[PDB]
RNA sequence: GAAACUGCGAAUGGCUCAUUAAAUCAGUUAUCGUUUAUUUGAUAGUUCCUUUACUACAUGGUAUAACUGUGGUAAUUCUAGA
RNA sequence: AUUCAUAAUAACUUUUCGAAUCGCAUGGCCUUGUGCUGGCGAUGGUUCAUUCAAAUUUCUGCCCUAUCAACUUUCGAUGGUAGGAUAGUGGCCUACCAUGGUUUCAACGGGUAACGGGGAAUAAGGGUUCGAUUCCGGAGAGGGAGCCUGAGAAACGGCUACCA
RNA sequence: GUGAACAGCCUCUAGUUGAUAGAAUAAUGUAGAUAAGGGAAGUCGGCAAAAUAGAUCCGUAACUUCGGGAUAAGGAUUGGCUCUAAGGGUCGGACGAUCAACUU
RNA sequence: GCAGUCAAGCGUUCAUAGCGACAUUGCUUUUUGAUUCUUCGAUGUCGGCUCUUCCUAUCAUACCGAAGCAGAAUUCGGUAA
RNA sequence: GAAUGUUACCGCAAUAGUAAUUGAACUUAGUACGAGAGGAACAGUUCAUUCGGAUAAUUGGUUUUUGCGGCUGUCUGAUCAGGCAUUGCCGCGAAGCUACCAUCCGCUGGAUUAUGGCUGAACGCCUCUAAGUCAGAAUCCAUGCUAGAACGCGGUGAUUUC
RNA sequence: UGUACAACGGGGUAUUGUAAGCAGUAGAGUAGCCUUGUUGUUACGAUCUGCUGAGAUUAAGCCUUUGUUGUCUGAUUUGU
């Protein structure tokens, strides 16, 4: 069952209360008493009527507990597999600290700069071939 | 209604099959981010946290966070927004959408774990999830790594195997920057 | 090389003749009264700062599609949460 | 023909632009750092010109009608000043002020089974009748209005509302 | 005083406060009001009631004895406050001094 | 005004399902006449409005019997106000 | 409301009154019947019509709550706050009253009529009828409901010193 | 003589819609006077804002009540 509210006032409405005007839009308006109903047809502007929900806020009337309201938290976790690393390869590259890490690296970087100046005679070569390479 | 878990921590996700006014109720009038208390929706999500953060009514429209309303409405949608992806140079449209406020018209909750409960719920904690690409461009890769613009690069990239039979191979990105 | 992002195009073309009588339209003028993607030709040594203990330039920031996965609706080029 | 082009002074600016982009080649030059240099061309970029446009705009020219004689200022009608708005001139709009503007050389109103032109048909000449329709211009996308995108649309094989 | 006013409403001067009284507040009356939705279906018949109404500005048909019809009809406006402008008199030679109203 | 008896006829055939001529017996007193008993030293006209009650020759509604009642619809009839 | 000793409380029930009404939809069923066209009902369900008896949570009407506020004109020197204007006017307005303008409630047994039948003579057959008898209606009689005979009645309490 | 009754007061419930008073570099403005304005002041000014969902009313046929105050043997009849 549920508590509608005033659409001119913002008060409660409990069941069987007030009543509910269907206009010709359709925009439905319910009133919860006679009184706000009446205003609404003297098309009264809530904001102008001071009891109401709609002039308190417009007001800044109230609120108080709203700027004493603040604060509250909690958070966080740990981690997942990624297909083609388990946790274990993700646990062995992470921990390996850098000496092994300048390790590898300055042995591969010596590794393949073996490769290039190989590649390079490598060029001349298929080129004094091609600045030969007769009848 | 169906609830939509992911674990983000580890990539997974799965579904749930709530019955039960009293367990569901527990969701209601809660909005779109909003946390929820594990146990009230059942004894196996004892102590998880829930953060929701959309999902479907029936019908199949989808919540959109900010609306407030816990019914359907029709606004104007634009170029990068949810639950709208335009045909067109500034095309908009206008389109049914559901609040963000749940309620019993909800077919699915699409919820994200924020807290871990006192117990293992199986498709979700036990299983675990490769993050389907690596980083590409060079500073990413930096990052991922945590390296000094001296470590270089090309032997930090990720490298991929698959197979052509008898001949299983290895291909990397393309570095950019 | 699919998908998707990005860019450009969709203001051309084609069709019809309902309005329209100093309107349109024609010939003739005006911009010393303006906007102009594009094409073509030119056109940029100056950007930081109380100004010696410097400021990533050997190059700075994240957020997203597609995708992965979980979903909603009798139903659309509907789309949500992760 | 200018308060033109261009330039100088003092300042102004939620500061516009001044390349954090891509493809091919790999070469010179030493104090040997992978140093410092360096070929061809792509996409961009500000302002000016050019080209493709556009928008307004001068002069003259339209069918029948008086059983249409006065018309124009509700709620701009005609002009002045200032502003706002526009890409920009302009009652375009607004304030203030004035009392103007058109008309028997036919205004204004009505009709049109009216889009305009290039043209067509009929051959002594003068004419008469026609032109929805292969090219040019204009207008429209069932009817009205509104607007987003954009260089350009008040667009409809775009959106938005109302009406049918 | 209000206002167009010898209207109505309230006041001063003057004059009254005299027309049996007490306690209740049934029906039915007499006189005075109001009613949701409908709107003359009531009734011989809109009888009775209701609705309109002052002023300013706009606008106003048929017909006509050309005088009318006409407040035709149909519309907008109207408080309070604070300002602006315009509208006279008298006396000294295009001004100058002085006095005095309210109205638009 | 209302109801009977006879049954020639109607009703494809068949008097009487429903009807019914020629005749004939009645009933009623919301028709209209006929009368002139009461009232002309008074009994206040027509219609409507309002409200109660009564009659039954029953229009509806309850239960039935008939049919030219297949069904549906009707029609005749009973107990019924 | 006098009089039956006084006064009080609880009751009986003679007599009289009496009340409910009608429709539809769903389903039965596109069925029974029918060549087709068409086309029911009983049981069960949900509503409605006309009537009646109450009731006022709610909604609505009424307003001298002259309850709060607003307004015109005048009067109290001004202010505050008030008077008068046959209840001055306007908006809201509690309570009370009250509306198919609101809501709730409106009972179930018997005995019969018509009629259809059982057994059955009269009349050795036949026959619902003569004796006897079954079923049976918005009827009637009760249940129920309203008064309670002021010359109908029962059970019970207390019955005077100044 | 009470778990009395009443008049007040208090609390609740209602109705209306923000009292009076004070204050305000709130207010279209106009007009005076000065030291002539990094806020000049004086007069007047509908209205606006705050204190203020305030104030007023609330049984007369609303509900309640640890308070205050008061009341508590007048008249007439009746017997089997
Ligand atoms: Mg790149
Ligand atoms: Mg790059
Ligand atoms: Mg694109
Ligand atoms: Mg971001
Ligand atoms: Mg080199
Ligand atoms: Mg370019
Ligand atoms: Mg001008
Ligand atoms: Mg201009
Ligand atoms: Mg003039
Ligand atoms: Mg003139
Ligand atoms: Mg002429
Ligand atoms: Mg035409
Ligand atoms: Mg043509
Ligand atoms: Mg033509
Ligand atoms: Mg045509
Ligand atoms: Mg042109
Ligand atoms: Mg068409
Ligand atoms: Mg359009
Ligand atoms: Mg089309
Ligand atoms: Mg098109
Ligand atoms: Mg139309």
């Amino acid at each position: 069952m549920k508590v509608e509210i005033d659409s001119f006032s913002g008060a409660k409405i409990y069941p069987g209360r007030g009543t509910l005007f269907v206009r010709g839009d359709s925009k439905i308006f319910r009133f919860q008493n006679s009184k706000s109903a009446s205003l609404f047809k003297q098309r009264k502007n809530p904001r102008r009527i001071a009891w109401t929900v709609l002039f308190r806020k417009h007001h800044k009337k109230g609120i108080t507990e709203e700027v004493a309201k603040k604060r509250s938290r909690k958070t966080v976790k740990a981690q997942r597999p990624i297909t083609g690393a388990s946790l274990d390869l993700i646990k062995e590259r992470r921990s390996l600290k850098p000496e092994v890490r300048k390790a590898n690296r300055e042995e591969k970087l010596k590794a393949n700069k073996e490769k290039k100046k190989a590649e390079k005679a490598a060029r001349k070569a298929e080129k004094a071939k091609s600045a030969g390479t007769q009848s | 209604m169906k609830l939509n878990i992911s674990y983000p921590v580890n990539g997974s996700q799965k579904t749930f099959e709530i019955d039960d006014e009293h367990r569901i109720r527990v969701f209601f009038d809660k909005r779109i981010g909003q946390e929820v208390d594990g146990e009230a929706v059942g004894d196996e999500f004892k102590g998880y946290v829930f953060k929701i953060s959309g999902g479907n009514d029936k019908q199949g429209f989808p919540m959109k966070q900010g609306v407030l309303l816990p019914t359907r409405i029709k606004l104007l949608l634009t170029k990068n927004v949810s639950c709208y992806r335009p045909r067109r140079d500034g095309e908009r449209k206008r389109k049914s959408v559901r609040g963000a406020i749940v309620g019993p018209d909800l077919a699915v909750l699409a919820l994200v774990i924020v807290k871990k409960g006192e117990q293992e719920l199986e498709g979700l904690t036990d299983t675990t999830v490769p993050k389907r690409l690596g980083p590409k461009r060079a500073n990413n890769i930096r990052k991922f790594f945590g390296l000094s613009k001296e470590d270089d690069v090309r032997d930090f990239v990720i490298r991929r195997e698959v197979t052509k039979g008898e001949k299983t191979y290895t291909k990397a990105p393309k570095i950019q920057r």
